[PDB]
RNA sequence: AUCGAGAGG
């Protein structure tokens, strides 16, 4: 279940429960229509790429699929009322804060992501310090040099 | 090579006064005094004797760096009580106690034999 | 460094009043962190502390020879005979306050060695300075008032940060920037240029 | 306390570090690599007295 | 190389004690702990100054110039 | 007199050595817990005996106190640092014009010493001092 | 006698005074010990000029040792800080000048002691600058050893200073400090294997305070008021003077704070 | 191998299953063997994976191997960095090594390639082929002491 | 000084590791850290 | 490689580093001698002129000063040697090469520069000693140590470059690292151990100490917190005082193992509105870990507030620990007598198991599974026996260690130490291995000349029944030295191969940049990725969260 | 070649200002201010050019336009006033 | 600004775990079979006898910076021997016609279970706990 | 200047 995702929804919900002093005794002033349609609108609002043509729209849909899965799981109508006694004000603030955090989470063009990737691989490797299979920096050298003959070939049959 | 001269620990420099008194933001009737060229010997005694005073709500001393000989005393007192007067009273009580100690030790030493 | 691979540099120098003190008035010449101990696993350092404490109190040499039946239990029995706590702990008071430290401190004589690395033999700073004849780049070495090298790894680090102008400044304005004249048609810096 | 064992060349004290080599006149057998056509080799590095 | 004037940690003077200490060991046939006790050195920080000292000046004196 | 012999490594191959003379003694339990677990040799036909096991070490490692209670890399590190330690390298230091010399003002013999140290002349020409060390957290410097 | 702090001297000698300080807050006792260490002034050699040196020791080594020499400082208040006396560099009112000349005339080693220091400046009738000798032989601190044919000739200027500037101006060696020997305040948490009572040795001062009782609950309100101290002096100043001048210096610092307020 | 699999209830449960490990690799013949699951067979030799199953499977196996090397230490690196490396290797359609053989021989500018290895050979062949360096690379601008198209240098600032 | 006088060098199948036959002939602990690790030994 | 990709540079400095608890995280302590040497060119404006003239009057020999004045003509006036160093009359547009002053951007670096974190911008603070000073919580990104390490400092020469350092490379920005998508800095060493000691429910603070700690937090509101305990005596908890360091509006929820909402063992963590409700603070709460206080505060309050949080926590905890004390001695390695008896009995039962397996193998009654030598099976079984013995003895020891045991305290806090350290110091260090196997017969059929030939027993192959406290025997010592030599070789040799790998990785991916169309392309324009990481998200703004639809039964999903 | 400009309507690049372009804008404005250039926000006891530039960025008075280059060679231009800072 | 709750409980067990000064306390309400209590108490300041009977009270008053008792002119609202200030973190319902309330006095914890205090023990930072022998 | 050697993390 646990995977790296852009916007921590749980923290935002706790922030809403504290900023607006949620009371469990009182009934929520949210409509069922409000919750469902607002979550759909929030899905529409999150944009990684802003092109109008359909291929860029499809690419953006791809880019946001998993985060939208998380958003649907975390903002279902039964949860938004029963699990958290969220008022309408808290719900709207959560929607806007989610959109803002997601838009802040986008990559900034100009990031030298290749150099960052190379360093992110290299630093743990230099920190590596030491059974039936080749492992560690030698195996990494094999992988990186596409060595035709490897010390420990192996086939895993299911 | 870079070390400050040891005399800087007790000799006040040019343009340096012993006490700098500044009002404290975010608190009522509170002041911050910057004792220059002084160390824990003075600070702990002054703070404890301030804590003895009933109308002193707050008293705390800190040394922002071991490199430099200086400390900060924050004093907050009751409305109608100048914190500067609270510091004065603490100082005078300290001196009275020290004088009594000197007298009593001198009598006791005169009593002893060796 | 002690005799057990525990190397360290002076972080601060404290006068005797600021230093924590035992009830006997004894003070540490040197304070090291407990955090160095558990990772390095140098028990012989603490054994040297204990044995040397007993040796100083008794006036007899301590036998730190390898492969001997000297056991910590016997050394601690001796230290207890001398009146100090068997495991070398001593109640100590804060110098700044005089209040007893809630902890008891491992306190004892230890052999320490002064090493050939001293800061004032290492300090360096250049700004502008002398330049090598061939590359027109800053000379090498502290002895020649040289420039610290901006390695390829450092170029990569600045690239990952995205500070292009700082990179250009380090690579030209701080090392070897030069203005040369090229012919537009020739494409080579073979232009003879009389500026005046 | 000086223990000697060094030379003095142009005023500088100089030590000769021992150089470690394998003894000659020892016969040793080594399996050649699997791709190599010969399976085993017996070698002697005969040095004169 | 010669006796420290005072104990590094206390500042108790130990430079006046050294010679006495030696005569306490040889003339009186005493052991080092009781010798340091007779010299008034009761804290081990003071005891290490005398006990672990090596008087290298005697070797330095033998050099003729 | 034949009481001692010189052993090559090649000749070491063909001999059986005991670590201590007490190994050549009769056997017939109640032991001090703090002492190390030493294996009953349950072996015979000794042809030799070590003079003392501590002789396996070199000059640098013979300075280390209780190195048998230390993790070995730390012993290696210390062997590399005792050569960086400062002391009276000779008693004629004032006479020779060495390019660089560093000498302690008041060198102290170590309070914990190896029996090897005597033959290394360390106590006579030490390179450290017996500092009163406290292990404590104190302002975190 | 007088209200407030109360002193009971257990034992006293020229070298050590062991006393009990009563009816006082801890901060004051700690400030007093800090002043006794750092702040009470003495006289020590702060300048050396070496005319001739053929000893095996270098000049800096010897000058450091000379600064470490104890010197009489009983009348040090009649001397003035060199930085606080109007002469060009030093005068008789702010410094004491000593001379050391030694030649190895004997084939056997010729030793040099602090007794071999002579005073050239005019004392002007104040007990100051006499090297301190507690050796039963009368010889001072062994400054140097000379082979036959070796001379050392030098001049020392001793000035007024404090241990907070350099440890040579140290009037006291070590001060023993203990409060709450029974640990009734629970100001420390003992480290033990099986039993704190068995493993931790009992303090001598534990006799002076009444033993605790197990039935009674822990006295939270109680604060440390009785302190057990022992002050040991080098001998440059008497022990009674060490503690009295510590008191006086602390008073002077507090008074200067008060004056700074009045001037503010 | 223990394995987490959907139970009839929907919850995940641990079903141990038998798995074969082989000291050699003959991928093509082995997957045609009956009684095995040809969809799940795996090699630690990703080059065979590329040969038998195509370039995309090669990229997936490359990521798997790099990930396991990173995770043996307990080290964790975010997916994107390893994915960048693997996509760089596999974007040519085959396995391009991070070597003077693999990535330094490319259509890229001459100066960037010569900054890594085989410097003078690369420069000579650039001279012989009459190569034109775009100077789009970072190393080209580093050699020329100009601001690279990197972060601050990508965009251009212009007055109003 | 003593150590520099009691020193060897091995110029170059596993030379660096401490061999069993080194017992009593070469110091087990004293070796340089760096490129000359194991190759430079002390008697 | 040596003159164009890298080159020696001007305005650089380098020196030994130590740490300063009273320095700020983004600050760097620069010696006065270095400050008087490095210069920044500052063009005189109406804004700065009154300061600048003073500096030039103050001279290059004392800081804050300046070393050179450049006129409009380009001539340089050297303030060290000039008859006009006194009467200088600054004209607008001239340049003053001022000394490096406090709150000036610099680039701080450690030469094994594997990370962008290895080179970070710092705010200068000029200091009275020769070493560079830096905050403790910044050691980790540099892999810095104060055992003698030297670090390097570079000075920008233009306002654009200073802006680049301050807006991209600043230390507070680099708190959340793109690799591992987690913070790289956290509370370490004395601060961490003291924070665990302070957060304990037993820890109570008196009024005087409470007031001093409250003042110690630089941004204290002046509102003395209401004491937790009131009537019998006003007693604060350590959690209360530490809550002053936590900014208001911070909510942290973590449940650990058996954590009720009643948190019986003080495990887990609950913080509401910057006030801690229950739980002991340790490496989980306040370390570099994901979902820790650093990550939450950086995301919610901003990088600057987290950078100040580092200093505030350090001040409070360091003060309390200074007045509390902490230590470690040999007593922290001693285990109970009965515990030692049980440890030796564990060793003996392992020895009996090894002997019986050996006797079985000698009888040819062993059967080895498919693909494994009989001898291989024997080796694996004996090695597993001895490893289990070491682990069981160590666990016995660790259970024996009390809560006051300082090694157990450091392990619980997480500041230093591990289980294996306790095991090797207190119970036994165990089996030594070279090249993946037990010690082998360097001699003929013997590991050492003191053993008999064809001896395969644990002690013969390098098993150390002795703990570091008990002391290794001669053979055990030689075997251990053999083992450690391998690690030394691994360090000194691995480093080069890993460096070559990193160089090749960097050269292979150097041109890979995210362009303005969200694609990831190289210098030639070829697409590596149509969207960075396939989600278009910067790695720093990413945290592990659970997908609640994937798991569970269908019934719980329905409910 | 010519007319690589893209009309403001149908501009696909990010409405927000990248960290790198904010950094370069602030640096260039700080350099301008340091070289005695006019300031378009009223100062409030502020004399560091970088802080002046930051205040001008907040008040959207920096008259500079970022030209972003797509990999094909077409450029899209955004005024600093247009772009969103967050 | 008045009393929120009051009862008299009896102690079942007292248990310090890894704590020298603090004990966890289990208590049952007298006259209320369904009302129970759990509390972290400083036994060094107020020891708790096993099977002891103790009066317990929760009050709202009798923010603002704390001031020492000074001359004592400020009048105690406590004949009690042990008083604390805390903050409530959770308000759960254990069953229909039953509620449970959680409080944290500086990390010392408290849990109270009873049915009727809907108006009482409202969610708030304010809390004062009082215990009389 | 080149070449060698030693150390530091
Ligand atoms: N998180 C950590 N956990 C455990 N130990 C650590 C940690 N960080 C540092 N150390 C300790 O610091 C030392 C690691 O050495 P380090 O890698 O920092 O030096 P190096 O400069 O990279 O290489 P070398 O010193 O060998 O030349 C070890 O003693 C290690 O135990
Ligand atoms: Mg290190
Ligand atoms: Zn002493
Ligand atoms: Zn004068």
């Amino acid at each position: 279940a646990n995977w790296p995702l852009p916007v921590n929804i749980r923290r935002i919900i706790q922030n809403a429960q504290q900023t607006f002093h949620i009371d469990h005794t009182k009934p929520s002033d949210l409509t069922i229509k409000d919750i469902v349609l607002g979550v759909k609108d929030l899905q529409e609002n999150l944009l990684v790429l802003r092109g109008k043509n359909e291929i860029i729209q499809n690419a953006q849909r791809d880019a946001v699929t998993l985060f939208c899965c998380l958003l649907r799981s975390r903002l279902a109508t039964r949860r938004v009322l029963q699990e958290y006694r969220l008022t309408k004000q808290a719900f709207d603030w959560v929607l806007s804060n989610i959109e803002a955090q997601f838009l802040r989470s986008v990559v900034h063009p100009g990031e030298m992501v290749g150099v960052l990737a190379a360093q992110s691989i290299g630093e743990p490797a230099t920190q590596m310090t030491l059974k039936k299979v080749t492992s560690g920096v030698p195996r990494l050298k094999e992988i990186l040099n596409v060595a035709k003959n490897m010390k420990t070939p192996s086939l895993t049959v299911y | 090579m870079n070390a400050p001269d040891r005399f800087e620990l007790f000799l006040l420099g040019e343009g340096e006064s012993k006490l700098k008194i500044d009002p404290d933001t975010k608190a009522p009737n509170a002041v911050v005094i910057t004792f220059e060229k002084e160390d824990h010997t003075l600070g702990n005694l002054i703070r404890a004797e301030l804590l003895n005073d009933r109308k002193v709500l707050f008293a705390a001393y800190k040394v922002e760096h071991p490199f430099f000989a200086r400390f900060k005393l924050r004093i907050q007192t009751t409305e109608g009580y100048d914190p500067k007067d609270a510091l004065k009273n603490a100082c005078n009580s300290i001196i009275n106690k020290l004088g009594a100690l000197k007298t009593n030790f001198e009598t006791e030493w005169n009593l002893q034999t060796l | 460094a002690s005799r057990h691979g525990q190397k360290g540099t002076i972080g601060i120098t404290y006068r005797r009043e600021d230093m924590p003190f035992t009830a006997e008035g004894i003070v540490p010449d040197l304070i090291i962190n407990p955090h160095a101990i558990p990772s390095r696993m140098t028990v012989a350092h603490l054994i040297e502390c204990l044995l040397s404490k007993v040796a100083a109190l008794s006036g007899n040499e301590g036998d730190a020879s390898p492969f001997t039946d000297i056991t910590v239990e016997g050394i601690s029995k001796l230290l207890r005979e001398h009146g100090y706590q068997s495991r070398g702990f001593e109640v100590m008071y804060n110098g700044h306050t005089g209040k007893k430290l809630m902890a008891q401190i491992f306190f004892g004589p230890t052999y320490y060695q002064r090493l050939r690395h001293m800061v004032d033999d290492k300090i360096h700073a250049r700004a502008r300075g002398p330049m090598q004849v061939l590359t027109r780049q800053p000379v090498e070495g502290r002895s020649r008032d040289g420039g610290l090298r901006f390695g390829e790894m450092e170029r990569d680090c600045m690239i990952a940060h995205g500070a292009a102008s700082f990179l250009k400044e380090r690579l030209m304005e701080a090392s070897d920037a030069f203005r040369v004249h090229i012919c537009g048609i020739c494409g080579l810096m073979t232009v003879i240029a009389k500026l005046n | 306390f000086d223990m000697g064992g060094y030379f003095i060349i142009n005023g500088s004290e100089k030590v000769l570090i021992a150089q470690e080599r394998s003894a000659g006149n020892i016969v040793q057998v080594f399996k050649k690599a699997a791709p190599s056509p010969i399976s085993h080799v017996a070698e002697i590095r005969s040095a004169l007295e | 190389m010669i006796v420290p004037v005072r104990c590094f940690s206390c500042g108790k003077v130990v430079g006046d004690k050294w010679e006495s200490y030696l005569n306490l060991l040889q003339e009186d046939e005493l052991d080092e702990g009781t010798a340091l006790s007779r010299l008034g050195l009761k804290r081990y920080c003071c005891r290490r100054m005398i006990l672990t000292h090596v008087d290298l000046i005697e070797k330095f004196l033998r050099y003729n110039p | 007199e034949g009481l001692v012999e010189y052993i090559d490594a090649e000749e070491e191959e063909s001999i059986l050595i005991a670590m201590q003379p007490e190994d050549l003694e009769p056997a017939e339990l109640d032991v001090d817990p703090a002492k190390r677990i030493r294996v009953s040799h349950h072996a015979t036909t000794f042809t030799h005996c070590e003079i003392h096991p501590s002789m396996i070490l070199g000059v640098a490692a013979s300075i280390i106190p209780f190195p048998d209670h230390n993790q070995s890399p730390r012993n290696t590190y210390q062997s590399a640092m005792g050569k960086q330690a400062m002391g009276v390298f000779l008693t004629n230091y004032n006479v020779r014009m060495d390019t660089m010399a560093n000498i302690l003002y008041y060198p102290q013999k170590p309070l914990g010493t190896t029996r090897a140290m005597e033959y290394l002349k360390f106590r006579e020409l030490p390179a450290g001092q017996n500092a009163i060390v406290a292990i404590a957290c104190y302002s975190g410097y | 006698s007088e209200e407030g702090p109360q002193v009971k001297i257990r034992e006293a000698s020229k070298d050590n005074v062991d006393f009990i300080l009563s009816n006082v807050d801890l901060a004051m006792a700690n400030s007093l010990r800090r002043v006794m260490i750092a702040e009470i002034p003495t006289l020590a050699i702060d300048s050396v000029e070496v005319e001739t040196n053929t000893t095996v020791l270098a000049d800096e080594f010897i000058a450091h040792r000379l600064g470490l020499i104890p010197l009489q400082s009983m009348d040090i208040e009649q001397l003035e800080y060199s930085r606080d006396c109007f002469c060009e560099d030093h005068c008789d009112k702010c410094s004491v000048v000593l001379t050391l000349q030694a030649f190895g005339e004997s084939e056997s080693t010729t030793n040099v002691y602090s007794k071999d220091l002579v005073i050239v400046s005019n004392l002007m009738g104040r007990n100051i600058g006499h090297p301190i000798i507690q050796d039963k032989e009368g010889n001072g601190v062994l400054i140097c050893k000379l082979r036959k044919g070796q001379e050392l000739k030098l001049t020392c200027v001793a000035k007024k200073g404090i241990a907070k500037e350099h440890a040579k101006w140290g009037p006291a060696a070590a001060i023993e400090f203990e409060y709450d020997p029974w640990n009734k305040l629970k100001h420390t948490d003992y480290w033990y294997e099986q039993d704190s009572a068995k493993e931790w040795p009992q303090s001598k001062n534990c006799e002076y305070e009444d033993p605790p009782n197990e039935g009674d609950p822990f006295d939270y309100k109680a604060q440390a008021d009785t302190f057990y101290m022992n002050v040991e002096s080098v001998g440059s100043i008497p022990v009674d003077q060490v503690v009295v001048r510590g008191i006086d210096t602390l008073q002077k610092k507090v008074a200067s704070i008060l004056l700074a307020l009045t001037q503010m | 191998y223990d394995r987490k699999v959907p139970s009839p209830t929907g919850e995940y449960v641990k079903e141990p299953e038998w798995v074969l490990e082989t000291d050699g690799v003959n991928l093509s013949e082995v997957m045609t063997v009956p009684g095995i699951d040809p969809t799940r067979i795996y090699t630690n030799s990703f080059i065979d994976i590329m040969e038998v199953l195509g370039i995309e499977a090669g990229r997936a196996a490359l990521y798997k191997e790099v990930y396991n090397v990173i995770a043996s230490d307990g080290s964790y690196v975010n997916y994107r960095h390893m994915a960048l490396l693997v996509d760089v290797m596999t974007t040519q359609g085959g396995l391009t090594s991070v070597t003077r053989h693999g990535f330094n021989r490319s259509n890229t500018g001459a100066l960037m390639r010569c900054s890594f290895e085989e410097t003078v050979e690369i420069l000579f062949e650039a001279g012989a082929s009459a190569e034109l360096d775009d100077c789009r690379g970072v190393s080209e601008n580093v050699i020329l002491g100009q601001m690279a198209p990197i972060g601050t240098g990508a965009f251009d600032v212009m007055i109003d | 000084t003593l150590s520099h006088l009691r020193r060897t060098n091995t110029p170059i199948a596993k030379p660096r590791q401490l061999h069993n036959t080194h017992w009593g002939l070469v110091c087990p602990a004293e070796t340089p850290e760096g490129q000359a690790c194991g190759l430079v030994k002390n008697l | 490689r040596g003159n164009l990709m890298g080159k020696r540079v001007d305005f650089s400095a380098r020196t030994v580093i130590s740490g300063d608890p009273n320095l700020e995280l983004d600050q760097v302590g620069v010696p006065k001698s270095i400050a008087k040497t490095l210069t920044y060119p500052e063009v005189v404006t109406p804004y700065n002129i009154d300061r600048l003239t003073q500096l030039v009057r103050n001279g290059p020999n004392e800081h804050p000063g300046a070393k050179y004045v450049i006129r409009d003509s380009g001539d340089r006036i050297d303030l060290r040697y000039s008859k006009r160093a006194g009467d200088i009359q600054l004209q607008y547009g001239w340049k003053v090469e001022r000394h490096i002053m406090d709150n000036d951007p610099v680039l701080f670096n450690r030469q094994p520069s594997l990370h962008k974190m290895s080179m970070m911008a710092h705010r200068v603070k000029v200091i009275p000693y020769s070493t560079f000073r830096l905050n403790l919580s910044v050691t980790s990104p540099y892999n810095a140590d104060f055992d003698g390490d030297e670090m390097n400092l570079h000075v920008p020469q233009s306002e654009e470059t200073r802006a680049e350092l301050s807006q991209l490379c600043a230390v507070p920005l680099q708190i959340v690292s793109p690799q591992s998508n987690k913070p790289c800095m956290g509370i370490v060493q004395d601060t961490l151990c003291g924070i665990r000691k302070l957060t304990l429910r037993d820890t109570f603070i008196e009024l005087d100490q409470v007031l001093n700690m409250l003042y110690w937090v630089p941004d204290w509101d002046g509102v003395i917190p209401t004491p937790a305990i009131i009537k019998p005596k006003p007693l604060w908890s350590g959690k209360q005082i530490l809550s002053v360091a936590i900014p208001n509006g911070i909510h942290l929820q973590r449940f650990d193992e058996g954590t009720t909402l009643l948190s019986p063992k003080d495990n887990g963590m609950l913080i509401i509105d910057g006030q801690i409700i229950f739980g002991v603070v340790e490496k989980k709460t306040v370390g570099s870990s994901n979902g820790g206080l650093i990550h939450v505060v950086t995301r919610e309050k901003g990088p600057q507030v987290c950078a100040k949080l580092f200093g505030n926590i350090q001040k409070v905890v360091n003060f309390w620990l200074l007045h509390n004390g902490f230590s470690t001695g040999i007593g922290d390695t001693i285990a109970d007598g009965p515990t030692m008896r049980e440890i030796t009995e564990t060793i003996a039962e392992a020895k009996k198991k090894v002997l019986d397996v050996t006797k079985e193998a000698q009888a040819n009654l062993l059967t080895a599974k498919h693909g494994m030598t009989l001898r291989e099976s024997f080796e694996d079984n004996v090695v597993r026996f001895l490893n289990e013995a070491r682990d069981k003895a160590g666990r016995l020891a660790e259970v024996n260690l009390k809560d006051l045991n300082n090694v157990k305290q450091m392990v619980m806090a997480g500041s230093k130490g591990s289980f294996i350290n306790i095991a090797q110091m207190s119970a036994c260090v165990g089996q030594q291995s070279v090249e993946g196997k037990r010690i082998a017969f360097g001699f003929v059929d013997r590991t050492l000349p003191h053993f008999s030939k064809d001896d395969y027993s644990p002690e013969s192959k390098g098993f150390v029944e002795n703990s570091y406290l008990r002391g290794l025997t001669p053979q055990e010592f030689f075997f251990h030295a053999m083992g450690g030599r391998e690690g030394l070789i691994d360090t000194a040799v691995k480093t080069a191969e890993t460096g070559y790998i990193q160089r090749r990785l960097v050269k292979a991916l150097e041109d890979i940049m995210v362009h303005y169309d969200n694609t990831t392309r190289n210098s030639l324009g070829n697409v590596i990725q149509f969207i960075y990481g396939e989600d278009g998200m910067d790695a720093a703004h990413i945290e592990k969260q659970s997908l609640d639809t994937i798991g569970g039964s269908d019934a719980a999903f329905e409910k | 070649l010519k007319e690589k400009a893209i009309p403001k309507d149908q501009r696909a690049t990010t409405p927000y200002m990248t960290k790198y372009e904010r950094a370069r804008i602030l640096g260039t404005r700080a350099l301008q201010i340091s070289m005695n250039a006019p300031v378009f926000v009223d100062l409030e006891g502020e004399t560091d050019p970088l802080r002046i530039a930051m205040k001008e960025l907040a008040e959207k008075k920096i008259p500079l336009v970022i030209r972003r280059y797509l990999p094909d060679g077409s450029f899209e231009d955004w005024s600093v006033e247009e772009l969103i800072v967050d | 600004s008045n009393t929120l709750f009051d009862d008299i409980f009896q102690v079942s067990e007292v248990d310090p775990g890894r704590y020298n000064k603090v004990c966890r306390i289990e208590a049952a309400s007298t006259t209320q079979d369904q009302c129970k209590l759990t509390l972290d108490i400083n036994v060094e300041l107020f020891p708790v006898a096993a099977q002891d009977s103790l009066t317990v009270t929760i009050a709202s008053s009798l923010t603002r910076s704390w001031r020492p008792p000074q001359a004592g002119d400020r009048s105690l609202a406590d004949d009690y021997d042990y008083v604390m200030y805390g903050t409530a973190y959770k308000f759960e319902e254990v069953s229909k016609d039953l509620i449970a309330v959680y409080y944290s006095f500086g990390g010392l914890l408290m849990r109270l279970e009873g049915n009727y205090r809907n108006l009482n023990n409202l969610k708030q930072e304010n809390a004062y706990l009082l215990i009389r022998r």
